[PDB]
């Protein structure tokens, strides 16, 4: 089967989990509001 | 522009040590002041823990055990801080 094939694609996982960093830092910057305190500089 | 910033919350019960919620730099860590600044969120120059905690603390986890004491002055801090 060629749906094995592009399923197993390691060049569209790396850009999806390229993408994945990305989302799970934005995730992170959206929970900053939660904080109680920032430690800084 | 300005090196590094962690993001602390403290545990739902009150008895025990404070995550992580985020941290960065330099941007990142400039985008952290920001919007804790914006959302009222105090922050405390520090340098030495803030390296630290940057270094050392996992992101959604509890803080190290080196740092509690450090961590806990920050805290008497924010208690110093609640009275103008
Ligand atoms: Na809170
Ligand atoms: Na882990
Ligand atoms: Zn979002
Ligand atoms: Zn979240």
């Amino acid at each position: 089967d060629e749906f094995k094939e592009s399923e197993g694609d390691p060049h569209v996982k790396g850009k999806i989990r390229q993408m994945q960093r990305a989302a799970a830092q934005r995730r992170m910057m959206e929970d900053v509001p939660k904080a109680d305190v920032i430690v800084t500089n | 522009p300005t090196h590094y910033s962690v993001a602390l919350q403290y545990d739902e019960n009150k008895m025990s040590a404070p995550k992580v919620v985020a941290k960065g730099a330099g941007l990142i860590a400039l985008r952290i002041r920001e919007i804790g600044a914006e959302h009222r969120v105090p922050t405390l120059e520090a340098p030495p823990l803030a390296r630290a905690l940057y270094r050392h603390a996992e992101i959604g986890q509890q803080i190290p055990g080196q740092l509690y004491a450090a961590v806990a002055e920050v805290l008497a801090w924010v208690w110093q801080l609640k009275r103008w």
